[PDB]
């Protein structure tokens, strides 16, 4: 099969600024049978651009192709948030028919510290006998953060369930939720549990503890 | 499962080019505009060009590229029932070798008689004139000119025959001519496609070069806009016509070659996922474009010859061989560096022949190939066989009475029996095979189905501008006759068995066929309107 | 004007059998071309097969070839794909795409339709309130959750109040751990409408016939 390589993975912008990113074949792909897609993120692909150069329609200006033979690339000359999605390349070519590995864009902005709420077990999950400690992290940016927890001041790394949202269409955030999941005998057999966080945006950890006692 | 391919795909476009451009882009076309009133004539030209002839020009090769058959084949897996039409077609071909192929053997007679410090046909003092030999064309019967007795009286000996019952004695220096021809004619298509795609690059290259030689001398000569403006000046009564519109339609048809099979074998060795879409549209344009050049070329020099050589533009504005046999050799005698323009017009004239009837010939060869496994491999001594067939027949045409011959398969071999074949061609692949399922294949070979607007010519405006036109010639049909001469009316009947055992092709093959097959009436139809593995 | 919805899909066992169908309005349908696009659940898309117009030219990716095969109804204008000896790495969301024009891609999607290929048993999930701690510095707003745990297969659908505040709502996408999604919800609202006022976890995980609601007291 003709293989299709995008690069980069991921791409960070601020709005107005231009992107570049491109396409590679291992075989060589007509130009007339090269094309781009569009998706945002939970939502079907949509064509985008058709042989190369050609915009589909509904697609403003600001996008543009180019390329031939086994390297192609997509730009926009200003970038708006309304652009964020991955964008994945295609031949018709020949069959099998391929998609590029694809490209995900996703916006910039200034950095932001997440706000660390946390969630001792419910008491009704305590009746079935399995305890669980959630700690959400939300509204923060760069999307990378560290979270530790600690049963009383001693680490522990195991049985934990963390998620990442997507970036936020607005604010243009991440967030985060960790879940660490005990036996009701183990999560009595201490107090204080704490949801620890590291983000870049500060050199001290954010701490939420809470105790058996309160 | 196994054939071979174009060795390069310049061979295949060449080989299209040089068979759909052929004598008739020069005698024929630039007369065509004179006559209809110049560029006046480009509208219905045009017009029968757009939807007509590319539209049908477009289907051959597309079915040839596809089903990758010779014609007989090609229509037997596509419609059964219609495998006739593969028949009709291919032995169409086969007739018109037995008069087109003569016309190179004049022009190689001109060219061996080229060489000399005076052309033969200059003058009136020769043994073969008459008294009333003129120096140029003119009005009055009686009296020819130098050229046309040379040519006449000399050449073909025509003036000792007194018509097709008689053909007198066999001319071999015509016969020579004619050998040579089948020659290099068996030379080319011996070893099959793969020396003949890349023999194509002289035959259909070569014209062009003489064409833009012949052009320019043309138009350097004394009154040359003189003849520019009778060719080219528009008169729009000749529009209203209708015999014009037939003009415009027969000659489109005959120019591309659609209807003689060579497009289907043509296209048959062309890899599945070519683009022939851009080739018939590419190759069209080439072919009318030629006849337009060809059109200053002829009628710069009729002008000349009209202005300097007190000539009226009328007696010199021929068609046909009497055009390039006679009147333009005629002009180049009289301009300095004659046997020059003499030599490169009349090695023209047989490269311009050539091209063309390598393409008739393959259209035989790769049709019957595909049919009998016995021939594929014998190939060489199949061909061999098959011009010797012609060279013993067409020794018919090397007698003195052998333009008889020739002007009778001239108008009968061909024409209207193409008409129909054609015809039939558009309603089985639109209205039996299926227009939604013909562009499926298209689809699935270039990548894209055809606008809608080929759909539409295919299925509705090409057999209507078929049937219409050729009705309105049946209605204008007179018996066949050359000069003073009246062919008896055993001939005429001899030229509808000819242009008739084509024709009865399709029924026949059809009734076959049909009486052939087990089961009811309707489940026969069925049967043989399903395609091939359908 | 032109619509493309798949229908059918679900959890199949390894080495089961299940079809899909497309059902396409708004153009001619005979027309044009369809193909089967699918993404994996790492979001990658892979093309599966395609149909001529007339159904009479068929293309095959070679993962697919031989277990699946794509169909067409014209007269009811229904693409078809049917799979057979399913394995684990088919499971994708399927998309039912056109069309007809090489150089001109696919101009068209559908919604697509999820196939899971799981020896996993359905299981109905676990829906848990999530009350802050107590008793504390409360600011001017404050945050809630909702904990669905241990279900199988996907997806569920959790929402607000019934959907009524969808601001200050961040849903977490359900992680597979041994057979089982997780997966959590927080809202932040201020203090004067909680505990003020009723704030409701509503969960449907139609897969075991489950529908859920959840009231958070700070009890
Ligand atoms: C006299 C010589 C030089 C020019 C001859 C004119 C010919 C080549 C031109 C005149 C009108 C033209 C056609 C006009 C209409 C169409 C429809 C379009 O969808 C395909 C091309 C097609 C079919 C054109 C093909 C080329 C065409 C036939
Ligand atoms: C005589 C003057 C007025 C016109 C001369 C016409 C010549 C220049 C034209 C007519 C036909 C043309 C050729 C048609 C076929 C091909 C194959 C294509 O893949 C490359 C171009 C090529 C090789 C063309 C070259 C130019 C060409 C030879
Ligand atoms: O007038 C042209 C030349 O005619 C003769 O040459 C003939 C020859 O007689 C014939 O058998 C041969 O096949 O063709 C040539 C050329 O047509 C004369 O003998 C020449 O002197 C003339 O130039
Ligand atoms: N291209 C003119 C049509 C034509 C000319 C010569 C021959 Cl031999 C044939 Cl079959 C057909
Ligand atoms: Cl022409
Ligand atoms: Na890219
Ligand atoms: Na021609
Ligand atoms: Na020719």
């Amino acid at each position: 099969e003709n293989v299709l390589t995008q690069s980069p993975a991921i791409m960070s912008t601020s709005p107005g600024e231009k992107v570049t990113m491109t396409c590679r074949a291992s075989s060589s792909v007509g130009s007339s049978y090269l094309h781009w897609y569009q998706q945002k993120s939970g939502a079907s692909p949509k064509l985008w651009i058709y042989s190369t150069s050609n915009l589909a329609s509904g697609v403003p200006a600001r996008f543009s192709g180019s390329g031939s033979g086994t390297s192609y690339s997509l730009t926009i000359s200003s970038v708006e948030a309304e652009d964020a999605a991955t964008y994945y390349c295609q031949q018709f070519s020949g069959y099998p028919l391929t998609f590029g590995s694809g490209t995900k864009l996703e916006m910039k902005r200034a950095d932001a510290a997440p706000t660390v709420s946390i969630f001792p077990p419910s008491s009704e999950q305590l009746t079935s006998g399995g305890a669980s400690v959630v700690c959400f992290l939300n509204n923060f940016y760069p999307k990378d953060i560290n979270v530790k927890w600690k049963i009383e001041g001693s680490e522990r790394q195991n049985g934990v369930l963390n998620s990442w949202t997507d970036q936020d269409s607005k604010d243009s955030t991440y967030s985060m939720s960790s879940t660490l999941t005990l036996t009701k005998d183990e999560y009595e057999r201490h107090n204080s549990y704490t949801c620890e966080a590291t983000h870049k945006t500060s050199t001290s950890p954010i701490v939420k503890s809470f105790n058996r006692n309160e | 499962d196994e054939r071979e391919t174009w060795s390069g795909k310049v061979d295949f476009l060449l080989s299209v080019i040089g068979f759909a451009v052929d004598l008739a882009n020069v005698w024929r076309f630039p007369y065509l505009c004179y006559k209809n009133g110049g560029g006046a004539f480009l509208v219905p030209y045009g017009i029968m060009l757009a939807v007509g002839g590319i539209p049908l020009f477009y289907m051959e090769l597309a079915l040839g590229q596809h089903n990758r058959k010779g014609a007989i084949t090609c229509w037997g897996r596509l419609v059964p029932l219609f495998k006739g039409i593969g028949y009709a077609v291919v032995l169409i071909a086969f007739y018109v070798g037995f008069y087109y192929n003569v016309i190179i053997a004049w022009s190689l007679r001109f060219f061996f008689a080229s060489f000399t410090n005076s052309l033969p046909w200059t003058s009136c003092n020769n043994i073969w004139n008459t008294p009333n030999c003129r120096p140029f064309e003119g009005h009055v019967e009686g009296f020819q000119s130098a050229a046309s007795e040379y040519f006449n009286r000399y050449i073909l000996e025509l003036n000792r025959s007194e018509g097709i019952h008689d053909l007198g004695a066999i001319k071999w220096d015509m016969a020579l001519c004619l050998l040579i021809v089948y020659l290099i004619c068996y030379f080319s298509l011996w070893k099959g496609i793969s020396t003949s795609g890349k023999v194509v690059w002289f035959t259909a290259l070569f014209p062009y070069a003489v064409l833009l030689i012949l052009l320019i001398r043309g138009l350097t000569l004394p009154g040359s806009f003189l003849g520019i403006q009778y060719y080219l000046t528009p008169n729009f009564s000749a529009i209203y016509k209708a015999e014009v519109w037939v003009d415009a339609a027969t000659q489109v048809f005959f120019s591309l070659g659609p209807g003689f099979g060579v497009l289907l074998a043509y296209a048959s060795y062309n890899k599945y996922h070519n683009n022939v879409y851009k080739d018939a549209l590419l190759t069209s344009f080439i072919n009318s474009a030629t006849s337009f050049i060809a059109g200053f070329v002829i009628f710069s020099v009729l002008g000349y010859m009209a202005h300097t050589l007190g000539v009226r533009i009328e007696d010199v504005a021929t068609e046909g061989p009497g055009l390039v046999f006679v009147v333009y050799p005629a002009a180049i005698a009289t301009m300095p560096a004659s046997t020059f323009w003499a030599l490169i017009f009349f090695m023209m004239l047989a490269t311009l022949g050539l091209d063309s009837s390598f393409g008739g010939m393959e259209a035989i060869i790769t049709a019957l190939s595909d049919e009998f496994p016995k021939i594929k491999r014998n190939r060489e001594l199949f061909v061999a066989g098959l011009f010797s067939l012609y060279f013993v027949v067409g020794l018919a045409s090397c007698t003195q009475g052998g333009f008889y011959f020739f002007h009778l398969l001239d108008r009968y071999a061909a024409g209207y029996s193409i008409l129909v074949a054609v015809f039939f061609e558009a309603i089985a692949v639109s209205w039996i095979y299926g227009t939604n399922r013909f562009s499926e294949d298209i689809r699935d070979m270039i990548g894209f189905p055809p606008g809608r607007y080929w759909q539409v010519c295919w299925r509705f405006v090409a057999p209507i501008f078929l049937l219409f036109i050729t009705v309105y010639g049946l209605i204008g049909y007179e018996p066949l006759t050359y000069a003073d001469y009246v062919y008896p009316s055993w001939a005429n009947a001899l030229g509808w068995c000819i242009a008739g055992s084509s024709v009865v092709m399709i029924p026949a093959v059809a009734i076959f066929k049909l009486l052939s097959t087990p089961g009811s009436l309707r489940q026969r139809f069925t049967i043989l309107t399903t395609p091939w593995r359908d | 004007e032109v619509q493309l919805v798949e229908s059918g899909g679900g959890l199949v066992k390894p080495g089961g059998s299940l079809k899909l169908s497309c059902a396409a309005s708004g153009f001619t349908f005979s027309s044009y071309a369809m193909s089967w696009v699918r993404q994996s659940p790492e979001k990658r898309l892979e093309w599966v097969a395609e149909i001529s117009s007339g159904g009479r030219y068929i293309y095959y990716s070679d993962t697919v070839t031989g277990r699946f095969t794509i169909s067409r109804d014209n007269a009811r204008n229904i693409l078809h794909l049917e799979m057979s000896s399913l394995r684990s790495e088919d499971t994708a969301m399927y998309y039912c795409a056109r069309g007809e024009v090489r150089q001109r891609g696919f101009d068209y999607w559908g919604q697509g339709t999820t196939l899971t290929v799981s020896s996993a048993k359905t299981t109905a999930p676990s829906v848990y309130p999530l009350a802050p701690v107590c008793g504390d510095t409360t600011g001017s707003s404050v945050t809630l959750g909702c904990l669905v745990k241990g279900y199988f297969p996907e997806p569920v659908t959790l929402t607000w109040n019934s959907g009524s505040l969808s601001s200050g709502v961040h849903t977490f996408p359900a992680v597979l751990q041994s057979d089982l999604y997780t997966l959590s919800s927080s809202v932040t609202v201020t203090s004067s409408t909680w505990p003020s006022q009723s704030i409701t976890c509503n969960v449907a995980h139609p897969a075991s016939s489950t529908k859920v609601d959840k009231k958070i007291e700070p009890r």
